């Protein structure tokens, strides 16, 4: 997958 | 004595002009709180901000060091602890925040306290200790009365939608964070303001909304100087580059693999963007990690293997994440897969299913490709393109 | 004296029980009420329902009749001229109606002067004077003080949206009509019952739950002795039963009829519900309007010559409708019929579009059906199906 | 088309 975040 | 007290001591007496150097990096513009600190115990700089940003002028390299130190001797009850709270959730320094989680739980200073109990219930979630009902329901018990905590109650629950790839609730949840209602704690205020910023960008991302995803990542950026908030925010950016131009979606990642290499979560984190960028343009990959079952690992590992025809590999990929609990948004990827591997029409559309219960925009652009580069009626991609999830 | 209190007394002399039984079918308690509405000019029942009900056992074939003098000889600033303005707009009386409301506007009782401005904005609605926004805009500006038009400027809302095909905003905006409030009369109480039992099964219909849609207009039909509401339950009905059950849709149709003789409009409406019917159960159809242009009866026009191979002729009844105006469900229609003409998947497409558009979850079905006739993807419509346009 | 009213 893409990774994410925040 | 503190560390960090006793290294501005020690460099002082070396070097005096380091005073009105620190006086006007601590936003105290007067040297007089600067002494007031040093010579005596206690004293709190009006706004957590001013250590912070002294100890990250004058001994970058030992911030955690000092900041564990710091933190972890304050008093419970004052707002420097609530500010260091703040700024450990921020830095993701699980230890300082947990230790003074604990020890403000216990305490009788009500503030403090609250704090304590909301960033626990944060915490908690962010492990999967407790389910997201579960963490509503404290939330509402505790009858939250400060502004800061008025907003850290919605921004937990958002943390928790994005790392769980239930996008839908996002945007009307972030709507009613009101900053400007919080008034006496500044550094709470600006780094909260930070958080915001990186989780709008998150958002527009979802939304496929491109350029105000940038803009909100470059907001965020001018912003602060939290490692953390760097990271996603370069992250950010780059994903949103993803599927236009290959060179500066990589200059970003680059970017914040320059800026990780001391930290091997985010340069991992980094890794994996640019390991999924090289698989969305079909290159040779670099960046997989054939160490890791994690589903985002694996399933860049059975990209890659499809990209290059190598389906047995593929197949046997596939077969691992078969045996793996997945998220909507995950599975929305699986799907894909499986229907690339596989040239099926109805994978694809399982996918679009799982992209649109998500409220992905952005990643549904990969099925929908591929269902286009099978001869799909066009009126009907545009019906998969434009109608939506009820949630 | 009016024709109601000549013919009753007259009716009296002939007949002394009479007094009892009228008491007993107008809910009173004795005859006092009688006397007095008899005896002295001006006086008027507590309840409307009083003398609508002597009027319908008395005087079922003189209704309009006796209720046009009645109606349009009360003081319009009583509460028994607003009652009878309800009466005549359930009942679709306009000149009744229309007198009522351009003396209650002008009138100095300020509950009256609502209710006339009310349903004034309702009838400039209804006849396509006035757009929403400009309803929206002037009901706002009235600044609604009693319970009964605050239900009824959500209730022509909700007429409205229904009879331009829009269904989507009509399940929250029904939820928001609260009757228990209207206290003072029973009679506008009772009857804005029944105007929501028809519409939520109206509702109800359009989400294709159709045993709930049953019982609504089965609710209707309990609560009711005005044949609009008896007329649009078993339309309702009768439609709910259109793809399952061809002798009962039918039998609803026909009672329907049978009950509407008198009334050109309403025989006409079950006409083309039984048009419709025999159209989608493809049989020989006796109810077809040659002798007409509305898309309602050009659209069956195709559909049965389509059914019976009879394509020229389906194309110049298209062609009549090409070139004309339709609104989203009446073009949802239009590309299902276009879909079958031309054995066309795209036409189909364009069909599902607008009855998601106008969230019309029942007619849906025959698009549905057709693309599962040319093979189309059980997943794919699965996905169709379940997603939604996002208003 | 259907005839729907209310």
């Amino acid at each position: 997958g893409m990774p994410r975040g925040a | 004595m503190e560390l960090i007290r006793i290294a501005m001591k020690k460099d002082l007496e070396n070097d005096n002009s380091l005073m009105n150097k620190w006086a006007t990096v601590a936003g105290l513009k007067n040297p007089n709180p600067l002494y007031d600190f040093l010579n005596h115990d206690g004293k709190t700089f009006n706004e957590f901000s001013s250590i912070v940003n002294i100890v990250k002028s004058q001994y970058p390299d030992r911030e955690y060091e000092l900041m564990k130190d710091y933190c972890l001797n304050l008093d419970v009850k004052t707002k420097a602890a609530r500010s260091a709270l703040e700024y450990a959730d921020a830095n993701m320094f699980f230890e300082i925040e947990d230790v003074l989680i604990d020890s403000m739980i216990s305490c009788s200073n009500m503030k403090s306290k609250e704090y304590g109990k909301v960033y626990k219930i944060h915490r908690e979630l962010s492990n999967s200790v407790i389910t997201e009902f579960e963490a509503v329901k404290r939330l509402g018990k505790l009858n939250i009365k400060t502004p800061e905590m008025n907003s850290f109650s919605r921004l937990l629950l958002l943390y928790h939608y994005l790392s769980t790839g239930n996008f839908s609730p996002m945007a009307q949840l972030i709507k009613q964070i009101d900053l400007s209602e919080i008034s006496e704690n500044m550094y709470i205020r600006n780094t909260y303001q930070t958080r915001v910023h990186v989780l709008m960008s998150n958002i527009k991302l979802n939304e496929n909304s491109l350029e105000e995803c940038r803009e909100y990542s470059k907001k965020a950026l001018e912003s602060t100087n939290i490692l953390r908030f760097q990271v996603f925010s370069y992250l950010t950016i780059g994903n949103s580059l993803l599927f236009s131009n290959y060179e500066l979606a990589q200059e970003n990642f680059l970017k914040g693999l320059s800026i990780s290499v001391q930290n091997e979560n985010y340069n991992m984190i980094f890794q994996q963007a640019l390991c999924f960028l090289n698989n969305v343009w079909r290159k040779e990959n670099k960046w997989i990690n054939f160490e890791s079952d994690s589903i985002m690992d694996l399933q860049e590992q059975a990209h890659c293997f499809i990209n290059f025809n190598e389906n047995s590999k593929a197949k046997e990929v596939l077969d691992k994440l078969d045996l793996l609990v997945h998220n909507d948004n995950e599975l929305a990827m699986h799907y894909y897969l499986k229907g690339r591997l596989e040239q099926n029409k109805a994978c694809f559309y399982s996918s679009i299913e799982y992209f649109k219960k998500s409220n992905d925009k952005f990643l549904i652009r990969l099925p929908l490709l591929e269902l286009q580069k099978m001869g799909e009626n066009q009126k009907l991609l545009e019906l998969l393109l434009l109608l939506e999830h009820h949630h």
